[PDB]
């Protein structure tokens, strides 16, 4: 089922019981906003490594009515606890990733439950229940779990070994392994609560007290207060044109909007399918726009809320001219920097360029 | 992380990315509730003083790039993808391979993806021909022995000419497409 055509909806997702349980809310007369809080639950339970209300997301959506796309942002926030300083020691040298990544400091006040309220109340036109039972089902009743889960559960182990995570998914201290049943009813139980009382049992409730617990268990600040101050946002997208379509995507606090769409603006002047989709010439041409926008992402990308990204200098066709004079199949770009896009808008930047080790994952 | 799409019969189009952070985020599950917290906030700089550095009530900077593709003010595709900063990399790939050579929405995903974000940090997907690495390797750089599965890709084409939509799931996991007919 890696490719499907349906006249009346089209579900894609990367596990077959979200993208049935996803499926059947359109096929219940339910909207793509229905079906997708659907697939957000049966993910969280079938696919637990990769998201749920634990976390954060950005989810955009094309209204068919207003012909309006917006995007519920409903990234993580740092506590008040946070300090700009946490994941360094006390000689100022960066904490290893797989030491702070681990840390209570490393959760942010989760979003994920507040983002699926807000698109609900936009464009829901299923009760809440019906799109949170079926992940309630998966929770209490079980599933066998997938090779990628099992995968996970292996390459985790370690990590999992020192938290209340051993109990469910390490059983006698050995990983679940494919097709094994992965029984989740406390997470049946906070779904049962958030489907009684709705997300105030999170942001203002036990849950909440339990999550901010567990995270000054671990060495975190996060507090009841923390969560009960959390609220998503709704952004407008990042626009760009390419080859005569226009692009919406995320802008700050994402990164992936505006690099994605500068990439493509870098390399269409390059015209690549000229060359073999497996030629020296496009990897080559590729690896050296990638330089340049990951450069520009490191110095000039963060929460536009704190700090202004000069998206207007990053996506200018003069910054894209000046930046193309450093991509050629003559050689390979061996002094790699950011630009300055600056240069090309109003104002100057309100931080300075920190050099950054290359340690994350 | 994971992103995922749907279409509805009014016209509706979702493109959602969302996470954990690293698998299991923290590995730290609330005892009694049976969820998983992340990690988010090592998505900010370490060494701070930067445009991405830690302060209270922040967000740290994301590579999420769920996205939808218009022709003439009508959405025509759904991209994203997750693996941190490889996002940008597998979604401007998949966007290239449908847009700039013309393949299906299928080979467009499949099509092997490169990553590098600097000097010293390159991935590929199996498929690159090795004589091709030994000669980008040979010109300065640094593609390793080992291919490396990159992003996730999950996508929607709306096809206004057939009247139907069509989903596609990369083969880099076990998701599924599954289309609705009435
Ligand atoms: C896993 C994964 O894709 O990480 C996502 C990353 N934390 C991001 O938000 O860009
Ligand atoms: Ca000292
Ligand atoms: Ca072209
Ligand atoms: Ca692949």
């Amino acid at each position: 089922d890696k490719v499907a055509v349906g006249k009346d909806g089209m579900v894609a997702t990367a596990h077959p019981l979200a993208s049935k349980i996803g499926a059947e809310v359109l096929k219940k007369g339910g909207n793509a906003i229905d079906a997708a809080i659907a697939i957000q639950y049966a993910l969280n339970v079938t696919e637990p490594m990769m998201s749920g209300i634990g976390g954060g997301g950005f989810m955009m959506v094309y209204d068919g009515e207003t012909r309006e796309t917006s995007i519920i942002n409903s990234r993580e926030r740092a506590p008040e606890g946070a300090k700009p300083d946490m994941f360094l020691d006390e000689d100022g040298k960066v904490i290893p990733f797989s030491e702070r990544s681990r840390h209570g400091n490393a959760v942010g006040v989760p979003g994920t439950l507040k983002g699926l309220e807000a698109a609900h109340k936009k464009w829901g036109t299923k009760k809440m229940e019906d799109l949170i039972s079926p992940s309630i089902k998966l929770t209490e009743e079980g599933f066998p779990i997938d090779s990628v889960l099992a995968d996970a559960i292996k390459d985790h182990q370690d990590k999992l070994s020192k938290t209340a995570a051993k109990d469910i998914f390490l059983p006698d201290g050995e990983p679940l392994k494919e097709g094994d049943i992965l029984v989740q009813k406390d997470l049946a139980k906070t779904f049962k609560l958030i489907r009684k009382e709705g997300s105030k049992a999170f942001y203002d409730g036990e849950i909440g007290r339990a999550i901010a617990d567990v995270v000054q268990d671990f060495g975190g600040s996060m507090t009841p207060d923390d969560l009960s101050r959390y609220e998503v946002t709704t952004d407008k997208p990042i626009w760009g044109e390419y080859h005569g379509y226009d692009i919406a995507s995320m802008p700050p606090p994402s990164s992936g909007g505006v690099f994605m769409l500068q990439v493509l603006k870098l390399i269409d002047d390059f015209h690549l399918s000229q060359y073999d989709p497996k030629s020296f010439e496009k990897y080559h041409l590729l690896a050296e726009t990638m330089h340049l926008s990951y450069a520009d992402r490191a110095a000039y990308a963060g929460d536009p809320e704190f700090v202004d990204v000069p998206l207007r200098g990053l996506l200018d066709p003069d910054y894209i001219k000046e930046r193309q004079k450093l991509i050629s199949l003559d050689s390979m770009n061996r002094d790699v920097k950011e630009g300055d896009p600056w240069k090309y808008e109003e104002g100057e930047p309100n931080y300075e360029i920190v050099p950054q080790p290359e340690d994350k994952t | 992380t994971t992103h995922f799409t749907v279409t509805d019969q009014w016209g509706n189009v979702v493109s959602y990315t969302t996470t954990i952070e690293q698998l299991f985020g923290t590995g730290i599950l609330v005892p009694g509730y049976g969820l998983f917290l992340n990690n988010e906030l090592t998505d900010f700089d370490a060494i701070p003083g930067g445009a991405n550095e830690v302060q209270p009530n922040k967000r740290p900077l994301s590579s999420m790039t769920p996205t939808i593709v218009f022709k003439d003010e009508k959405p025509v595709l759904t991209v994203g993808s997750p693996g941190g900063t490889t996002i940008i990399a597998s979604v401007f790939q998949t966007i290239l391979n449908y847009f700039e050579y013309g393949m299906s929405l299928q080979d467009a995903i499949e099509e092997p993806r490169i990553y590098t974000n600097s000097l010293t940090s390159y991935r590929y997907e199996s498929g690159m021909p090795e004589d091709v690495r030994r000669k980008l390797n040979d010109f300065g750089h640094k593609f390793g022995s080992n291919p490396v599965d990159i992003g996730n890709v999950q996508s929607i084409f709306i096809d206004r000419e057939n009247k139907t939509f069509m989903g596609v799931a990369d083969s880099s996991r076990n998701g599924t497409a599954v289309g609705v007919n009435n």
